[PDB]
This record gives structure tokens, C-alpha cells and sequence, in this order.
């Protein structure tokens, strides 16, 4: 219900609130490097972030008014997505590295079909930084992804307008930060583009996937 | 699907 | 310098209606077989790729880049470009998929081969998306052209970037002409850059498809096919 | 090269 009765502003500080911890790795740094054990270290990061994912999720505005089945498909369609623009976002002071966790910052050599990947995610962070995104911009963006990703594929309707609602924020936020009108339009379109790259980074991401967690596997099935 | 539990409380 | 930058947003409007494709006929034929299927949609495609590059070198900007900037671009995009195509001429026709005037499809003929279903199914809620909203043709044509700029800009510079800014402008203009509040006007840029989301994703399920096929030789693909395919692999 | 490359000059 409440989810479109609330200002901007409050819009802001739900999400912020929302926002889960940054969590810890299990590299050692003296351990040497398997390919298995550093996909090990990070399907073991990602299956722990996943945990305060879901707990974040019920805490965007409209997500506990959908139905738990709506709610499950939603999170299997985004969940590779949101954990990949948290990872560009905490990697933006990080030129040329991607910062997985506060103990665990690897450039693309480390990468290596992984570093494709990498290298998309480098350009990802590459592009908030040219932009500057805000703190509040990225709980924003994060949050469409949540409920736009699996939204194509009567209650569509929320979604929707939940989404609106956002939009207005991302605006609002852009405002008040003295843009002109224009330059808050160019903005808002400039953000959402890059969720198509983030779109296309999942994709190529599972593309290259065909040592997993059991929450893992039964989200990674549901894109095949 | 352990998901669904965890949405769950 | 770019003369894209210097024009006009009705100017914008009126070149890339200017530039647009024809709408192509298939062979001249139902029921169909994975085959016969995949030879009509393969032999459409490869004639509409032909028009799809000369489209690409009226879009605004596009005439600017080096040719290997453009070769990328076209490479990243083209299936999306086809597929929001397909879909513009689908929306007067729910429930169904105008592929060309002489071939329209159901899901039906979908199940005809192998994961054609669920990308058929997305393009159809993509359409019926599109009807619901009342997209205009000349919201469709900057929402093409920004697709051709913006796909595979991330895999390359502030050229393309500020093209796709007077773009953004030039949807705003055709909104605020249409009538639309400012809060209207945020609200439906936003719903329909989102889309180009999903766009995205029904390219990237569709491209895995053609590679698949490329991998039985269950049709020929052209030359050109290959190459446009190749760059995805 | 690439078909690609004639067809965008020609
Ligand atoms: O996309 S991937 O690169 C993926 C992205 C990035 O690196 C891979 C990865 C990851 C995620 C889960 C996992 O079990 C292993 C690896 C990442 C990650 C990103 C942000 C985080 O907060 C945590 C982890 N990937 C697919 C994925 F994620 F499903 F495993 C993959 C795997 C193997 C080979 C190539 C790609
Ligand atoms: O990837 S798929 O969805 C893809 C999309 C749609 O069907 C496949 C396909 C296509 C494209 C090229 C080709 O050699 C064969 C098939 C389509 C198409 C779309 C728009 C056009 O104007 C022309 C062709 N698929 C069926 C497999």
C-alpha cells in the first residue's frame, strides 16, 4: 500500500536504510591462487550475499505487496545484475580493479572466460565514475533492477507504477542537485542505458557458466 | 526452493 | 565536430523517419517445419541486414565514427535492431508476430523449433508493452537509433555519447509536443529505456539460439550471418 | 575481412 504515498525523500532514505553490509572474503593472501579455489572464494561470497539480498529485497517499497511467487521470480531473473552493480559500485574509487570485498581487490589479470566479463564489469565502473554516480542514484538503480528485470517475463501493474514512483526519485535527487531540466532528462536516460549493458554482463555471465552453492544452483537454473 | 523459505521469515 | 550536434529535434525526427528501412515480404507456404522455418527467417534476415547497414549510415552521428567503431556497433546491435523492428510492425496485430507483411505468426508455429517459444513469447509482451503505451513511429526510430549507439559503446567515445544526448532531448521534444506534463515525460522515458533492457535480453537468448544452429548445420546461414554471429561468440 | 566492412563503405 504505502509504497505510493511516499515523498522522494523518503523514497531515498528507505533504500538507503535497505542497503545491505559489505561482506568479507575468505582469501588468504598467501594461499596460491586455484582457479578452482578463487571461483571457490567467490561462489562462496556471492551465496552469503545472497542471504542479506533477499532480506534487502522485502525492504523495497512495493516488493512484500507482490505475491510470493512474483517475488521469487523477480529475484531469480535480477540476482546475478544486482550483485554485479553492487561489485561496480564499491569498485568506482578503484580504477582498473574490482573490488569483490574490502579484502579481496583483483585487477583483470587475476581474471582468467571470466575476464570478459571483467573487463565489462572495469568498463561498467568505469562509466559511474566519468558520471559520477551518487550513493542515491545507485540505491535507485538498484532497486529497478530488482522489480524491472523479470516484470516481462494484472500485478505487472504495481510493478510499474512502484517504478514510476523511482523515477520520480532519480529525478527529484537530480533537482536538487541544481541539474537543469534538460540535463536531469539526459542524466535519468544516461543511468538507465547502463542497465542494459548490466542486462547484457548477466547474460554473457551464465553464457559462460554452461562448484555451486545449493541457493546458487537453484537461482542459476532458472535462465536455462 | 530454499528462496522461497528465505523469503519467508 | 558532428553536424548531428547542430540539428534541430524535428530535423533529428524528420531524418531518421527519412532514414527508415522498407518493410520486406518473405518467400511467397504454412504449415512449417524447423527447417522451413529457420530458411524463411534466415533468408528475411540477411535481406534486411542489407538495409539495416545503409539505415545505420543516415542515423546522425554514425557517419562520424571510424569504420571499425561502426562495424562494432552493427555487430553488437543488429539483432536487437531487428527485433524492435519486428516488433513495431507487431503491435497492430496482438497476439501475433508480422515478420513481414506475407508472414505473420502465432506461438503456435513457435513451438517449430527449439527455444523459439520463449523468445517468441517475449517479443510478444514486448509488442503488447508497446500498444499499451502508444509508442509513435517517431518515438520508435530514436528509440532504434539509441539502441545502434548505445549496445556496444561499453565494449569500445563522448562522440557517441553526446548523440545519444541530443536523442534523449529529441524523445523529451516529442513528448512535450504530444502533450504530456514533465512528470509524464520522465515517467515514459524511463519505461521505455527499460525496455531496451528486455530488448537486450531476448537478443542475447536469440543469439545463443543461432549459434546452437550454426552448431548442427540444421539450415544454411550466410556468410554474413556467420560474421554478424561470430562477433558474439 | 569482413563482408561488414564493404557493405558499410559501398
Ligand atoms: O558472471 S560471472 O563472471 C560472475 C560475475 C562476478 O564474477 C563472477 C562472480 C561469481 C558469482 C558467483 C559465483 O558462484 C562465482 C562467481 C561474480 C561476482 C560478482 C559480484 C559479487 O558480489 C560476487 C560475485 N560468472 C557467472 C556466474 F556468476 F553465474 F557464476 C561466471 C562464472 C564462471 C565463468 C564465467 C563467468
Ligand atoms: O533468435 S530467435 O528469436 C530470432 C529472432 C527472430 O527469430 C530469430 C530470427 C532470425 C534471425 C536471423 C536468422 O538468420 C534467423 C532467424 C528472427 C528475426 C527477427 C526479426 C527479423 O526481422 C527477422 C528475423 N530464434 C527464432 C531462434
Amino acid at each position: 500500500s504505502l509504497a505510493l504515498s511516499l515523498t522522494a525523500d523518503q523514497m531515498v532514505s528507505a533504500l538507503l536504510d535497505a542497503e545491505p553490509p559489505i561482506l568479507y572474503s575468505e582469501y588468504d593472501p598467501t594461499r596460491p591462487f586455484s582457479e578452482a579455489s578463487m571461483m571457490g572464494l567467490l561462489t562462496n561470497l556471492a551465496d552469503r550475499e545472497l542471504v542479506h539480498m533477499i532480506n534487502w529485497a522485502k525492504r523495497v517499497p512495493g516488493f512484500v505487496d507482490l505475491t510470493l511467487h512474483d517475488q521469487v521470480h523477480l529475484l531469480e531473473c535480477a540476482w546475478l545484475e544486482i550483485l554485479m552493480i553492487g561489485l561496480v559500485w564499491r569498485s568506482m574509487e578503484h580504477p582498473g580493479k574490482l573490488l569483490f570485498a574490502p579484502n579481496l581487490l583483483l585487477d583483470r589479470n587475476q581474471g582468467k572466460g571470466m575476464v570478459e566479463i571483467f573487463d565489462m564489469l572495469l568498463a561498467t565502473s568505469s562509466r559511474f565514475r566519468m558520471m559520477n554516480l551518487q550513493g542515491e542514484e545507485f540505491v535507485c538503480l538498484k532497486s529497478i533492477i530488482l522489480l524491472n528485470s523479470g516484470v516481462y517475463t494484472e500485478e505487472k501493474d504495481h510493478i510499474h507504477r512502484v517504478l514510476d514512483k523511482i523515477t520520480d526519485t532519480l529525478i527529484h535527487l537530480m533537482a536538487k542537485a541544481g541539474l537543469t531540466l534538460q540535463q536531469q532528462h539526459q542524466r535519468l536516460a544516461q543511468l538507465l542505458l547502463i542497465l542494459s549493458h548490466i542486462r547484457h554482463m548477466s547474460n554473457k555471465g551464465m553464457e559462460h557458466l554452461y562448484p555451486l552453492s545449493d541457493l546458487l544452483l537453484e537461482m542459476l537454473d532458472a535462465h536455462r | 526452493k530454499i528462496l522461497h523459505r528465505l523469503l519467508q521469515d
